[PDB]
Order: structure tokens, then C-alpha cells, then sequence
């Protein structure tokens, strides 16, 4: 829980919304909050799961 | 040497806080909720207590920095 | 200048009330009191003087201080009534001496005895020589009426020192009128 | 007038450790200070304090001397740090008064209209809840004697509030904390008969040694009309007391049997879950 | 004192007990290790009475700690296979309640009982492993199982293996350091598996511990002994060479690349010779090098240890 | 010119105050001053510590009275233990005890009367009890940085202190400061006094006394205390005992929970506190 | 020439920073103050011992910490535009 802690500490952890998935292994990701992101993969979770 | 790491999970993260409003637990150990700000964010919940005092719907202290469930 | 801690004692024993000395004991150890303290500030600012009652039960009114503020302050409304003390009345002083945040300074003590005391001879030797190991001086004026040619405390003053130590000096009072500023005259020109 | 009181760790090791300043210059004698305590209730309460230097002759062996210019500068610091701190009274570190110090109270009686002595013991030895408060009261006496000025026992207690609970239990690094339910009862029901048993026997030892040397007075009076109250209790059957027998058990009917109750139910998790978890999952790797 | 200590060492000599107490009462801490480790070196194995009388009756009034360290390995060291004449003291090192002569009584209790599969000793020795306060004594605790039983290496993987998991890292040093000292004499794989998830842990020390003890299982060994030797090197420069990872880490690094060439790779370390009786200058050695962050002198020590492994053909005299 | 690990011993009587003076400023900041002594480079003590006064302008290097210093150690020399003070501290209430452009003004007025002078930085806040809380702070030179700034020796108290790093503010001090260990010292005899002050806090005065108001309480409103429980015991029980049919229907322990699950662990340990100070009864009644 | 003095030293005032406003909720418990900055964010932090736990009472405007997020001072009312008015 320490160690945990303090990843979580700084930014926390967000919240997001896919919009769009691109080929380039990049996927389009929306915050409510704030503007709309990409962010590229992410090897743990399958592209065509996503 | 356990219950002195109780105290060591209750000095985590102690005083001040700020309210937050729990969404839902999507699984073990980490569950979304919304900061008092309107941003939803992806938490580590404290591993005193998961269950009872949750709820589907209700406010919820959190750290300044982290956001955690405390 | 010498460093030294004085500490003077006032006589409130119940002998004190009548008004042999002009106007009275009262007000002639009063003006007795400023000229010593007044005598301290002009030899050294560091040397501080506090005050001590010796009839019934002794107890300091001011601690050793350098402002005499406090002292002229007590010497005031002091109803003097009560038993003379001797005996704790210089152990008092010693004691609070051995208090004092200065090492450098050397124990003094002045005293005005004014009435009798039922001190025995055996009791003031042990105390003569218990002061020659504590190396303590102790300056003493003796005032008011007591055994006619005051025997008892003069040897006590002789026998308290020695070689030379010039010393402690006993002043005591011839039986006549005359004004407490001009008795305290031959010991504030030397000791 | 005043309940009981209440000493902090902070303040008594501020006791303590002035003992350890004049220990190496010894001599003889005692600590002595000035108690500054805060009043919100009836209820006494302790932070603080100031050491004050102090000795007390042989002669003059009831001759005792405190210094007041000190005394004034170290209060108003005290009052300039805190404005809610102040002198509740004095302390000593005995271990046991003399006669001497009634006189000590009245001198800072101008202080502070009742002052309450405590009494504390640097080393601990016996016989149990440390220290111990007086207060200076006059009860006169049926005599008519002049008034005679005893001080009298406030019940003391240990506390703290916050901060000061901190680095109280952090140094200790000795004991199980607490734990209740378990080994805080029963370690605690044990002390309840040994400290029980001590006192009453030093003290017992002590009402038959009284007669014998001691007198006068000694008994009397405090002593006679307490020990009638000593015979006031046998105390058993007859009677009803034999009625609570089967009550007191049949308080214990229902508590066994919810005992036995969930006694199968943990059994029931425990074992379920567990075989299963056991073969079930084992089969699957071999 | 260190040089004259260490070269009148066993020879039990007098003029150095001579002016070691007066370098003992220079009241300073940084010459405090010099008197204190002369003083067990030169009287080794005499079990003097005087000499434990002068430290263990300065242990209290000195206000350093390297002092106190000092005469912990001194005392230790005076006292050299003495079996159970010994424990009188060591009853009373551990009893006290200074941390340091708790400290003390674990290097003592081992050096007097080094060789011998003594369990009387292991009760308050692995007792004072767990329920002491300080955290360097617990280390220092387990890392006197190697001294004791490095004639039978077999046991120590077995029962220190579940040590080697506890949670401080501290206990987890002196594990690795058991499994270090005591296994080096043999090629035991078992020892070495349980040190491979040593190097891993977050603690940072810990992996230093698991990078000495990994070269002393290693001495003389090549690849075709045990198949983690290449394993091990690459690891050894790959930690020294990324500037992310701890100083303090790295440095056992390259000081274990020293362990397993050392001598050229001709030499190697043997506490046990094959006559049956324990070699002193390298348990000494080694023993001293236990902790070498307190003195960085101290390093030199473990020269002694290496011993010379050599077939000579000589068949008499030049 | 010499640079070296170092070491702070503390006194039991120093932190008790520390975090007392420190308490009562919160939220603002105080001012301390550490009193001790200085036996060599590499380790330090600190035997005593007082407070300082309050000031309305607050934290400021002007902010130690001289003419109150003067005093203050008068105090202190007529005391057993003339020792000249050391170093300063202040309480960091609200945050993780970083050293700002204040402390550092004050840093080098220490540095010029006082070889060492550490720094030291307490708050309550962090830490519930148990912690050892605290902090210390040393200034490295600043115009040494042409030459090596990277000692120490002995690294191994330097490895644990610079560790866990712990955020980003702890790490904006490696630069311009370092720390400085903390070990506490027993004075282990006093420390057995104080842990039976307050664990004996909870026991009686005469022992026999507040145990026989449980004794009162024993029967009270306990029968109807135990009638408290035995809903417990109904209304918990009725609903886990649907839990042994519902493990049927999720197959078998998925998330879950519900809850309304155990809680008789706290019902039977209360439950075995009432039976054994009831037991107490037949013992102390009795004789 | 000295009034001036006086001037500099109330800048040695000024050194500390302002402190930001906020409503007081509830309180949880003595150690547990419910409170809400103007901006819409919340907060349950203590307070300090100068003020009284009766005085405070919900719905009050006053000032927290920029750190600590804890009352110092407090103020009954106040309102911009009314002066106007
Ligand atoms: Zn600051």
C-alpha cells in the first residue's frame, strides 16, 4: 500500500473514453473534463479488444 | 509487528482530505470515483474497508494529491 | 571594582517598634537600607543585594537582585511584630548564596540585630566554625537594646575569623540619642 | 471542590530528568518545581512545568527557600509561549512528604488561590499507579483544637490528549498493544488481586504495628470508626445470594450457547471453503 | 595499532597490550576500532582475564559508539574456540540492555563456538535474531550461523531459507551473508537458488548482500560448476554500468568481480582445512569484513582469507 | 574539509516537546531551538529542547531574541546542565517538511557561530502514532560547487536515510541540503516507567475499585446488553444464512460482497468480555 | 525620518500571505470540520485552538489556510455589490 501510494500519488490515475481507434496501435482517448487525447499502446490489452 | 502495520495503513494519509463522490467498484482494490472538482478518477481503495460502508452512491474523503479512498 | 553578593537583613522583631532611634527603628532602618543599597550601586553594577526578615519565621521577600526597587517596596507596611530569629538568620542568607548564577562572586551578609537572643555559646561556635570552611564573611550592626556591651555576638564576630581576615566587622551602638544617618556615618567610611 | 486530577507523561519526565540535572551535583534532598496546570473543568489537568532551584538546610531542618524573581521570569515566558498555561501548584519528588512542607503551599498560596501538591517517584518500584495529589484543605475536629491544616488524597490518573499520546506509546517498542478482549482483561485480572493483596497487606501490617509503636494517637478516632466499617460486611449467605447462583449461571446459558452457536458456523466457512478449495484446485495441477 | 595488532596476531604478546589501554583511554571513537580490534588481535585465543575486565569496564562511561563496536569485536576476538567457558560472559553481553554489547555477544558466541554444531548456542542466537529492537544486530545475528556451521554447509540453505523472506531487509542481509560465508568452501546449487531472487528486491542493500555472497559461492568455480556463474557476471557490470541504479549497490558490484578473480583466479577461501581444524587468519578475516561500511579499512582484512589452492611437486629441501 | 556520515541522538524528553510546541502552532509554523551537545563531526546529540515565544510576524531569522536567549540560558546555567545550544528547529504542519527560502536565511547565521547547527523539522500531521516522525536537515555549501560535492563514508546510514524517495518535494532538497540520521537512545529506565504510566493509565487506583462497577455493571441493563447481542445474533444470522443458498446461484465466491457478512467475530469477542468479567463475580463477591 | 522606519517595518507584516475564503458545512467530529471554498471544491480538515467549536456553527464565511486548508480567522458578512445599493 506505500509503495502503491506513491504511484498514485502525484497525478492519481484518470479516467478514459475511447472515441476512436486508429491503426497506428495509437487510440484515441476522451477525458469528460478535459480535451480529447491519443495514447499509444498499452501491449497489455489487445488493439482489436479495444 | 501486524498491528503496528495497522497503524501504519491508518497514518495513510491522515489529515487534511478532500470529498469525493464514489461512482462504482469496478474490481478488487481500486474502484472510480469523481473529485469534488468534477474530474472521475481510477483509485486505490484502502484495504481496511472494501464492502460495508461503500455504497452504490455516496460521498467519500480522499487525499489532496492522490484522490485515495480512505 | 570587588565582586561580592551583599544581603542585608532588617529587624521587624517586636523591640523594634519604640522610638528610641529618631523618629523611629522603623523609619531610621528604612534610611539605613537606602544608603546601603544606594552604597552597592555606586561600587559595582553586577553586585546584587536582596533582603531577608529574621523575627518569627524568616522568609525572603526578594531574592537577590540589583534593583532595590522591590527592597524599598517590602521595607514598607512590614508590621513588625514577632520573635527574633539569630541562629537560620545567617544560614538563611548562606542558603540563598548557594544559589547564586555567579561563582566569582564572594558570600556577604549583613545583619542588624536589635533585641536579645536566647542562642546558646555552643550553638554560635558551631556556627563560627562551620562559616571559617564555608569561608562565608558576614558584616554586622548591631542596633537596639540587648545585653548591656554586647558580649555574645562580639566574640561571635572575633571568632567567626581569623588571620586576618579583615574581615568582619561589629559596629555596635552606644546607648545615646542621636540621628540613624549619622550612626551609619563610621561603617559606610570603612568597614 | 477538586475531583481528580490528571498528569501527563511530558510533564513528569520533566520532573524526571531535572532529577537527572541535579543527580550528578547531587546532594541529598529532593527535586522540588513549581506544577503549571490547565483548568478546564472541575476535572485537574497537567501539561507543563518549570524547575525551580531549591534546598533545604539541617538545622533549619524545617527551613525551606524558594527563588521568586526566577520564579516570576520563568512564569511569564511560560505565560508568553502559552497564554492558556499557568500555575495550578507545586511538586516534589518525595518519595514521601515531610511535615515541613505545609508551610511551602501557603508561600505561593498568593499565587494561586488553591494550589495542589503532587507528589511523583522517579524510580518505580511499587505499588502501583505512580505520583499522587494533595490538596490543602481544614476539616478542623470535634476536639476544638486550633485548626490544623491536612492535606488531603486527589485521586490521580495518567492522560494526554493528542500529540502528547504519540511519542508516549512510539518509545515504548516493548508490549502488545492493547489488546483488548483478549490479554487486557485477563493480565488485568490478575493485578486486580496482586495489587489488591499488596496494598491491603502492607497496609494491614501497618494497623497491627500501630498499637504495638506509633501511639499516640493512633486510634484514635480515624482509626475505630473505619474498622466498624471494615465489620459491616461479612459478606455472603445467607440469603439471596444463594438466588443469584442459578441467575448468574443462566446468565452464562445463553452466552454458551451462542458460543456453541457460531462455533459450527466458523467450522462451516472455515472447512467448506477449504476442502474445496483444497482438492478441487489441487486436481487441476496433477 | 591495526598493523601492529594484525601482525602480532596469536602470538599473545605483551608490550601491545601495553600501549593498546592507553590508546584505549585517548576517549577518541576514531581510534576507538584501532585499540579495540588490536586488542582481541594480539590476545586471540588467550582468553585473558584483565583484557575483558578493561573493555566490557569501559563500555559504559564512553559516550561513541566505534568505541564500542571496537571492543565488540575485541572481546569477541580474545575469545577464540572456548566452547562453554564463554558463555559466564556472554550470559552477560546479552542481558544488558546496550544495543552494542547485544552486538557484541553475537560475534563472541560465534567465534568460540566456530566449528562446533553446538545447538545450545543457537537458541539465544536466533531469539535475539527476532525479538531485539535494532536492526543491525539482527543482521549481525544470523550472520554468525555461517561462522558456526561452516563445516556442514548442507543446513543452512534448508533453515535459512525461510529467513531469507522475512520482511525487514536487514534479516534478509545476514541470510544472504550466512548462505555466503558458510557455503563458499562447497559448489551447493540450493544456496545460490535461494539467492537469486536476493538481487531482485527493491531494497538496495539487500542486492549488494546477494552480489558478495553470489562471488564467494563462485571462487574458483567456472561455468561448467554451476550454470549461473555467466548468469551472475553479466549481471555484475550490467548494474555498475546504469547510472539509474544506487551507488551502493554498484559497489559490491565491482567488489564481487574482485571476489571471484582474486589472486588471478588461483586462489580461493577455506575456513575449513583438511587436517579438521578451522584456519584463523581467514575466519578472522572474513569475520572483520562483515561490516564494511563502518571502517572502509576493514575491506583489506579479507586478504587473509585467501588461501592458496596449488599441487607442489617439491621433494625436498631447494 | 572533512565530510562524513553523521548521527543525531535524541533524548526521550527532547521529542515529547518537539511535538508539543509544534502542536500548539498549528496551522502556522514555529520556532525551536535544539540544545545539546557537540562531541565530533560525525555524530551529534541533542539532550534537551525548549520553546521559544510566539511572534506576530512569525518564522524570520530575526525572530530569536537575544535579551531572551540571555535569560533563558541564565535559567539554564544555574541548572544542573550548562550545555550551549546547538542548533534550530521548526514544526512543517501542513506539508512534507520541504526547507524554504526563509529557512535558508536563517541557515547561514547559524553556520557562522555554529560549525554544524543541525536542522531539524517536526510536525504531528504525518504520522498517527507510531511513526518516528520527525525530520533533519543539513546545508551543504553552496560555493563548494566547483569540487566534489558526493561524500559520504560509512554510506549505510546514508542509503536507508535518503530512502524511499517519496515523492517529488522530498527529492528538490537532495540539492543545496542533506539529511541527517535519527536514533533514539534509551534511558531505558524511565522508558519501563513510561510504558507502565499509561498502560496502568487504564487500570484502577485500587484495582478492586472500577472492576467491581463492572461488577455493578455486570447485571444492569447487561441482561438487556446481552439482549442487544442476541439481535445481533438474529438479524445478522437470518441473512448469512441465505449466504450458504446464494453461493449457489453466483458459483461460488465472485465479487461480491454484499454486506450484511460476518461480523459475529466482534459479537462473540464481546460477548467473552461479558462472561469474563461476569466471572470475575464469584471471585471478588466472594472473599 | 522615522515614520518611514515604521512604514518598512509594516512590510516585514507583509511578508505573510493571505489565507482563502470559505464556507463552513458541518463538522464531523472536533478533529473533522466540513468546509467549501468559494470555487466549489470541499474540504474536511480541523482547526486551531484560538476559536470556539460553538462560535463557528455552519453556513459561516471564513478564511482557510493555503496549506493546511484550517480556520484561522473568521468573518461574519460580507458583500460587494450592497455598498453600492
Ligand atoms: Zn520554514
Amino acid at each position: 500500500l506505500r509503495e502503491e501510494l506513491q504511484l498514485l500519488q502525484e497525478q492519481g490515475s484518470y479516467v478514459g473514453e475511447v472515441v476512436r481507434a486508429m491503426d497506428k496501435k495509437k487510440v484515441l482517448v476522451k477525458v469528460h473534463p478535459e480535451g480529447k487525447f491519443v495514447v499509444d499502446v498499452d501491449k497489455n490489452i489487445d488493439i482489436n479488444d479495444v | 509487528e501486524f498491528l503496528h502495520a495497522q497503524e501504519e495503513v491508518k497514518r495513510i494519509q491522515s489529515i487534511p482530505l478532500v470529498i469525493g463522490q464514489f461512482l462504482e467498484a469496478v474490481d478488487q482494490n481500486t474502484a472510480i470515483v469523481g473529485s469534488t472538482t468534477g474530474s472521475n478518477y481510477y483509485v486505490r481503495i484502502l484495504s481496511t474497508i472494501d464492502r460495508e460502508l461503500l455504497k452504490p452512491n455516496a460521498s467519500v474523503a480522499l487525499h489532496k494529491h492522490s484522490n485515495a479512498l480512505v | 571594582m570587588v565582586l561580592e553578593s551583599t544581603m542585608v537583613c532588617v529587624d521587624n522583631s517586636e523591640y523594634m517598634r519604640n522610638g528610641d532611634f529618631l523618629p523611629t527603628r522603623l523609619q531610621a532602618q528604612q534610611d539605613a537600607v537606602n544608603i546601603v543599597c544606594h552604597s552597592k550601586t555606586r561600587s559595582n553594577p553586577e553586585n546584587n543585594v536582596g533582603l531577608i526578615t529574621l523575627a518569627n519565621d524568616c522568609e525572603v521577600l526578594t531574592t537577590l537582585t540589583p534593583d532595590t526597587g522591590r527592597i524599598l517596596s517590602k521595607l514598607h507596611t512590614v508590621q513588625p511584630k514577632g520573635k527574633i530569629t539569630f541562629c537560620t538568620g545567617i544560614r538563611v542568607a548562606h542558603l540563598a548564596l548557594k544559589h547564586r548564577q555567579g561563582k566569582n562572586h564572594k558570600m556577604r551578609i549583613i545583619a542588624f540585630v536589635g533585641s536579645p537572643v536566647e542562642d546558646n555559646e555552643k550553638d554560635l561556635v558551631k556556627l563560627a566554625k562551620r562559616l571559617k570552611k564555608e569561608k562565608v564573611n558576614v558584616d554586622i550592626i548591631n542596633f537596639g537594646e540587648e545585653e548591656v556591651n554586647t558580649e555574645k555576638l562580639t566574640a561571635f564576630v572575633n571568632t567567626l575569623n581569623g588571620k586576618d581576615g579583615t574581615g568582619s566587622h561589629l559596629v555596635t551602638v552606644p546607648p545615646g540619642p542621636s540621628l540613624a544617618d549619622a550612626l551609619i556615618s563610621s561603617p559606610i567610611l570603612a568597614g | 471542590a477538586v475531583q481528580k486530577v490528571v498528569v501527563h507523561p511530558l510533564v513528569l519526565l520533566s520532573v524526571v530528568d531535572h532529577f537527572n540535572r541535579i543527580g550528578k551535583v547531587g546532594n541529598q534532598k529532593r527535586v522540588v518545581g513549581v506544577l503549571l496546570g490547565s483548568w478546564q473543568k472541575k476535572v485537574l489537568d497537567v501539561s507543563n512545568s518549570f524547575a525551580v532551584p531549591f534546598d533545604e538546610d539541617d538545622k533549619d531542618d524545617s527551613v525551606w527557600f524558594l527563588d521568586h524573581d526566577y520564579l516570576e521570569n520563568m512564569y511569564g515566558m511560560f505565560k508568553k509561549v502559552n497564554a492558556r498555561e499557568r500555575i495550578v501548584g507545586w511538586y516534589h519528588t518525595g518519595p514521601k512528604l515531610h511535615k515541613n512542607d505545609i508551610a511551602i503551599n501557603e508561600l505561593m498560596k498568593r499565587y494561586c488561590p488553591n494550589s495542589v501538591l503532587v507528589i511523583i517517584d522517579v524510580k518505580p518500584k511499587d505499588l502501583g499507579l505512580p505520583t499522587e495529589a494533595y490538596i490543602s484543605v481544614e476539616e478542623v475536629h470535634d476536639d476544638g483544637t486550633p485548626t490544623s491544616k491536612t492535606f488531603e488524597h486527589v485521586t490521580s490518573e495518567i492522560g494526554a490528549e493528542e500529540a502528547e499520546e504519540v511519542g508516549v506509546e512510539h518509545l515504548l517498542r516493548d508490549i502488545k498493544d492493547t489488546t483488548v478482549g483478549t490479554l487486557s482483561q485477563r493480565i488485568t485480572n490478575q493485578v486486580h488481586g496482586l495489587k489488591g493483596l499488596n496494598s491491603k497487606l502492607l497496609d494491614i501490617r501497618s494497623y497491627l504495628e500501630k498499637v504495638a509503636t506509633g501511639k499516640l494517637p493512633i486510634n484514635h478516632q480515624i482509626i475505630y470508626q473505619l474498622q466498624d466499617v471494615f465489620n459491616l460486611l461479612p459478606d455472603v449467605s445467607l440469603q439471596e445470594f444463594v438466588k443469584a447462583f442459578y441467575l448468574k449461571t443462566n446468565d452464562q446459558m445463553v452466552v454458551v450457547y451462542l458460543a456453541s452457536l457460531i462455533r459450527s458456523v466458523v467450522a462451516l466457512h472455515n472447512l467448506i471453503n477449504n476442502k474445496i478449495a483444497n482438492r478441487d484446485a489441487e486436481k487441476k495441477e496433477g | 595499532s591495526l598493523g601492529l595488532g594484525l601482525a602480532a596476531m596469536g602470538t599473545a604478546r605483551q608490550d601491545v597490550y601495553d600501549l593498546l589501554k592507553t590508546n584505549l583511554y585517548q576517549d577518541d571513537a576514531v581510534t576507538g576500532e584501532a585499540a579495540g580490534l588490536a586488542l582481541g588481535l594480539v590476545m586471540l585465543g588467550s582468553k585473558n582475564a584483565q583484557a575483558i575486565e578493561d573493555m566490557v569496564g569501559y563500555a559504559q562511561e564512553t559516550q561513541h559508539e566505534k568505541i564500542l563496536r571496537g571492543l565488540a569485536v575485541g572481546i569477541a576476538l580474545v575469545m577464540y574456540g572456548r566452547m562453554e567457558e564463554a558463555d559466564a560472559l556472554i550470559e552477560s553481553l546479552c542481558r544488558d540492555k546496550d544495543p552494542i554489547l547485544r552486538r557484541s555477544g553475537m560475534y563472541t558466541v560465534a567465534m568460540a563456538y566456530c566449528g562446533s554444531g553446538n545447538n545450545k548456542a543457537i537458541r539465544r542466537l536466533l531469539h535475539v535474531a527476532v525479538s531485539d529492537v535494532n536492526d543491525d544486530v539482527r543482521r549481525a545475528a544470523v550472520e554468525s550461523l555461517g561462522f558456526i556451521l561452516f563445516r556442514t554447509p548442507e543446513q543452512c540453505p534448508s533453515v535459512v531459507s525461510l529467513l531469507s523472506e522475512s520482511y525487514n531487509p536487514h534479516v534478509r542481509y545476514g541470510a544472504a551473508m550466512a548462505l555466503g560465508i558458510c557455503c563458499a568452501g562447497t559448489g551447493n546449487k540450493e544456496a545460490i537458488n535461494l539467492l537469486e531472487p536476493m538481487t531482485n528486491d527493491p531494497v538496495n542493500y539487500v542486492r549488494q548482500g546477494a552480489l558478495i555472497a553470489s562471488a564467494l559461492i563462485m571462487i574458483q568455480q567456472t561455468e561448467i560448476t554451476c550454470p549461473k556463474v555467466n548468469q551472475f557476471r553479466q549481471l555484475y557490470s550490467k548494474v555498475i554500468n546504469d547510472k539509474h541504479d544506487d551507488v551502493m549497490a554498484k559497489f559490491g558490484a565491482i567488489l564481487a568481480q574482485g571476489i571471484l578473480d582474486a589472486g588471478g583466479h588461483n586462489v580461493t577461501i577455506s575456513l575449513q582445512s583438511r587436517t579438521g581444524h578451522t584456519h584463523m587468519p581467514s575466519v578472522v578475516g572474513v569475520l572483520v569484513f562483515t561490516q564494511f561500511w563502518f571502517w572502509f579499512p576493514l575491506s583489506h582484512f579479507l586478504s587473509l582469507a585467501y588461501t592458496p589452492t596449488c599441487v607442489i611437486g617439491l621433494n625436498k629441501d631447494l | 574539509a572533512v565530510d562524513t556520515a553523521e548521527q543525531v541522538y535524541i533524548s526521550s524528553l527532547a521529542l515529547l516537546k518537539m511535538l508539543k510546541h509544534g502542536r500548539a502552532g498549528v496551522p502556522m509554523e514555529v520556532m525551536g531551538l535544539m540544545l545539546g551537545e557537540f562531541v565530533d563531526d560525525y555524530t551529534v546529540r541533542v539532550i534537551d529542547v525548549f520553546a521559544m515565544p510566539q511572534s506576530g510576524t512569525g518564522v524570520s531569522v530575526e525572530a530569536v531574541d537575544p535579551v531572551f536567549q540571555a535569560k533563558m540560558l541564565d535559567m539554564l546555567k544555574q541548572t544542573g546542565r550548562p550545555e550551549m545550544v546547538v542548533g534550530w528547529y521548526h514544526s512543517h504542519p501542513g506539508f512534507g517538511c520541504w526547507l524554504s527560502g526563509v529557512d535558508i536565511n536563517t541557515q547561514q547565521s547559524f553556520e557562522a557561530l555554529s560549525e554544524r547547527a543541525v536542522a531539524v523539522v517536526v510536525d504531528p500531521i504525518q504520522s498517527v502514532k507510531g511513526k518516528v516522525v520527525i525530520d533533519a536537515f543539513r546545508l551543504i555549501n553552496a560555493n563548494m560547487m566547483v569540487l566534489g560535492h558526493e561524500p559520504r563514508q560509512t554510506t549505510s546510514n546514508l542509503g536507508h536515510l535518503n530512502k524511499p524517495s517519496i515523492q517529488a518535494l522530498i527529492h528538490g532538497l537532495n540539492r543545496h541540503y542533506y539529511s541527517i540520521t535519527i536514533n533514539y537512545r534509551k534511558n531505558e529506565l524511565e522508558q519501563k516507567m513510561l510504558l507502565n504510566l499509561h498502560k496502568k493509565s487504564w487500570m484502577e487506583g485500587l484495582t478492586l475499585q472500577d472492576y467491581s462497577e463492572h461488577c455493578k455493571h455486570n447485571e444492569s441493563v447487561v441482561k438487556e446488553m446481552l439482549e442487544l447481542a442476541k439481535n445481533y445474533n438474529k438479524a445478522v444470522e437470518e441473512e448469512d444464512k441465505m449466504t450458504p443458498e446464494q453461493l449457489a446461484i453466483k458459483n461460488v465466491g465472485k465479487q461480491d460482497p454484499k454486506r450484511h457478512l460476518e461480523e459475529h467475530v466482534d459479537v462473540l469477542m464481546t460477548s467473552n468480555i461479558v462472561q469474563c468479567l461476569a466471572a470475575m463475580l464469584d471471585t471478588v463477591v466472594f472473599k | 525620518t522615522k515614520q518611514y522606519e515604521k512604514s518598512e517595518n509594516d512590510l516585514k507584516a507583509l511578508q505573510s500571505v493571505g489565507q482563502i475564503v470559505g464556507e463552513v458545512l458541518k463538522q464531523l467530529t472536533e478533529e473533522k470540520f466540513i468546509v467549501k471554498a468559494t470555487n466549489g471544491p470541499r474540504y474536511v480538515v480541523g482547526c486551531r485552538r484560538q476559536l470556539d467549536k460553538s462560535k463557528l456553527k455552519p453556513g459561516t464565511r471564513v478564511a482557510l489556510d493555503m496549506t493546511t486548508l484550517t480556520i484561522m480567522r473568521y468573518l461574519p458578512r460580507e458583500v460587494d455589490p450592497l455598498v453600492y445599493n
